[PDB]
RNA sequence: GGCGCGCCGGGCCCGGGUCUUCCCGGAGUCGGGUUGCUUGGGAAUGCAGCCCAAAGCGGGUGGUAAACUCCAUCUAAGGCU
RNA sequence: CGCGACCUCAGAUCAGACGUGGCGACCCGCUGAAUUUAAGCAUAUUAGUCAGCGGAGGAAAAGAAACUAACCAGGAUUCCCUCAGUAACGGCGAGUGAACAGGGAAGAGCCCAGCGCCGAAUCCCCGCCCCGCGGCGGGGCGCGGGAAAUGUGGCGUACGGAAG
């Protein structure tokens, strides 16, 4: 999770999808999770401005 | 060594079958038990039917047996509630109960709301003590005349509605039987191929305009 | 109230916290004996799912199991026979390193009855399990209607005959198309139906 | 060992003049003894 | 012994239909990669080890691998009969 | 230095209750061959069978669906007839091999962990009388000990459940 939130910061969101697959499960098990991590990442890219 | 003309054939006696052989010499005074302990059953349950809690109107599935009707497991929980009988009171007066069954058509749902009134009416119900009855409990004349039932209760027989001999109109005779089976086969299979090319041909008119 | 958060935090082992706790505690089971009693249950949440209550009767032992596989027993390594059956080093056990826990609690404590088990630590040679058991003569258990299903002479040594939920899984049963080799009671009796001749009288 | 921060806040504890003062307000709001329930349950059947 | 029916003696203060507002569930497990046994199950029917190891419009199943999709049908990781 | 609470851990011919061993014809959990078939023989076959070890009962085991379907839908489990020597495997060679639908025997259906309301409302052991029992159960009386908030009992669990 920490490591996949370091390819999402720097926008390599394919390699990151292709990295989460091996760990957690199938292509749709690595989809919502890649959609969850992006949204907490996007959280702390708000709470810094405020 | 096969002689000559003569069918090839594969036996499964290569195991030690003899050590597991089953015989039915029992067969005659195994029947005469069932029938005895059968005969015990309903002397224990006196004026209650030996035919037991009543089985619903239920089909047989798939395209082979889908013309038929048979007895089932139990009445669905939207056939009991509409009629006016509860699920834990229905067990206590010969009406079947099953938590799984479905209601997908209304042609086998109206047939099972009427089934439970037929029954509710023709039942005979005894008082709690012989010396003090109440309200829904039946009179002491039926109960005199009332008695046990034999064989399935209101048994479902095979049914079909008749039809007359008819003068055919001039558009029945002008209807193809084989060429209407072949133009419904053609449009079911090819509709996937149809819709993507009415899309790809209408895709190119949008591009060359803009 | 508090048992909603105790479940969800044990489901976070790869965090910082639970990584530390499943480490200190596991050092501290390589130190004590290979079967030993435990004063109160460690995961009181997870236990209370698999049946436990707190009342003068129940009890927990905490057994440890050597980890790994099976190696086929013959002198030096010389299985005399055909080539298929030269196999000794990559074969496996059909039941589990759970149920081997439920059983060794079972044999030692022969008065008591097994009920269920659950996970608690692992190392690289050891897996550690806790293991519920019940005194079937304590008047508390004899006289709660609910419990008395266990006191009865048939439930003797459940662990030994594939009956506990950790037990059941090897015998290969469920419902449907995926489990065809059991229809009948159990694996053995599928086989038997398929191999009789059914010799009636007239034939 | 590097005790992490959430389990590390249990070494943080209330001091001496507050710990012997906080058990004197709770001294007036205790639950009743087990012997008190024999003159409270019994005290209903005297007045009624 | 077994059913039925009085006299004293013990419990037990309990039931259904319309309207509003709350509220809901089993984790090192499901799941995969690999290795060995098993099955009539064929790009693996079931079981086990070692590694990786979840989700909540979510999870299994739908007999040929997968991506992109609407439907159909069951609630798995606790228990008795 | 002492005094007291808890937690984790000794010892007893301490008070009262349990296990071992036997028989094994049928049942459950393991482990497990080679003769022999292929006119040779290594995969296959024998066969998850023989021998080995373990646990029970008057039957065992299974059991109210993470079920079959593709229908105008059946509705726990076991058992007989059928489905079939089929669909599927197989040096595609010898050879092995189901299920669902259909019709019968038998027919019965339910309980918690968890979310939270009801002053633990809950249980075990002991001293004393009245009855009483060769399945130690019935009532009264204990400033009698203990278990328990690291969670006992009551309503209650997907067919939904609760309060007003």
């Amino acid at each position: 999770e920490r490591r996949a939130m370091e390819l999402l910061k720097v926008s390599k969101d394919k390699r990151a999808l292709k990295f989460i697959k091996k760990r957690v499960g199938t292509h749709i098990r690595a989809k919502r999770k890649r959609e969850e991590l992006s949204s907490v990442l996007a959280a702390m890219r708000k709470a810094a401005a405020k | 060594a096969p002689s000559r003309n003569g069918m090839i054939l594969k036996p499964h006696f290569h195991k030690d079958w003899q050590r597991r052989v089953a015989t039915w010499f029992n067969q005659p005074a195994r029947k005469i038990r069932r029938r005895k302990a059968r005969q015990a059953r309903a002397r224990r349950i006196a004026p209650r039917p030996a035919a037991g809690p009543i089985r619903p109107i239920v089909r047989c599935p798939t395209v082979r047996y889908h013309t038929k009707v048979r007895a089932g497991r139990g009445f669905s929980l939207e056939e009991l509630r509409v009629a006016g009988i509860h699920k834990k009171v229905a067990r206590t007066i010969g009406i079947s109960v099953d938590p799984r069954r479905r209601n997908k058509s209304t042609e086998s749902l109206q047939a099972n709301v009427q089934r439970l009134k037929e029954y509710r009416s023709k039942l005979v119900l005894f008082p709690r003590k012989p010396s003090a009855p109440k309200k829904g409990d039946s009179s002491a004349e039926e109960l005199k005349l009332a008695t046990q039932l034999t064989g399935p209760v209101m048994p479902i027989r095979n049914v079909f509605k008749k039809e007359k001999a008819r003068v055919i109109t001039e558009e029945e005779k002008n209807f193809k039987a084989f060429a209407s089976l072949r133009m419904a086969r053609a449009n079911a299979r090819l509709f996937g191929i149809r819709a993507k090319r009415a899309k790809e041909a209408a895709e190119q008119d949008v591009e060359k305009k803009k | 109230g508090a048992y909603k958060y105790i479940q969800e935090l044990w489901r976070k082992k790869q965090s910082d916290v639970m990584r530390f706790l499943l480490r200190v505690r596991c050092w501290q089971y390589r130190q004590l004996s290979a079967l030993h009693r435990a004063p109160r249950p460690t995961r009181p949440d997870k236990a209370r799912r698999l049946g436990y209550k707190a009342k003068q009767g129940y009890v927990i032992y905490r057994i440890r199991v050597r980890r790994g596989g099976r190696k086929r027993p013959v002198p030096k390594g010389a299985t005399y026979g055909k080539p298929v059956h030269h196999g000794v080093n990559q074969l496996k056990f059909a039941r589990s390193l759970q149920s081997v826990a439920e059983e060794r609690a079972g044999r030692h404590c022969g008065a008591l009855r097994v009920l269920n088990s659950y996970w608690v630590g692992e190392d690289s040679t050891y897996k550690f399990f806790e293991v519920i058991l019940i005194d079937p003569f304590h008047k508390a258990i004899r006289r709660n209607p609910d419990t008395q299903w266990i006191t009865k002479p048939v439930h003797k040594h459940r662990e030994m005959r594939g009956l506990t939920s950790a037990g059941r899984k090897s015998r290969g049963l469920g419902k449907g198309h995926k489990f065809h080799h059991t229809i009948g009671g159990s694996r053995r009796a599928a086989w038997r139906r398929r191999n009789t001749l059914q010799l009636h009288r007239y034939r | 060992l590097k005790v992490p921060p959430a389990i590390n806040q249990f070494t943080q504890v209330l001091d001496r003049q507050t710990a012997t003062q906080l058990l004197k307000l709770a001294h007036k709001y205790r639950p009743e003894t087990k012997q008190e329930k024999k003159q409270r349950l019994l005290a209903r059947a005297e007045k009624k």
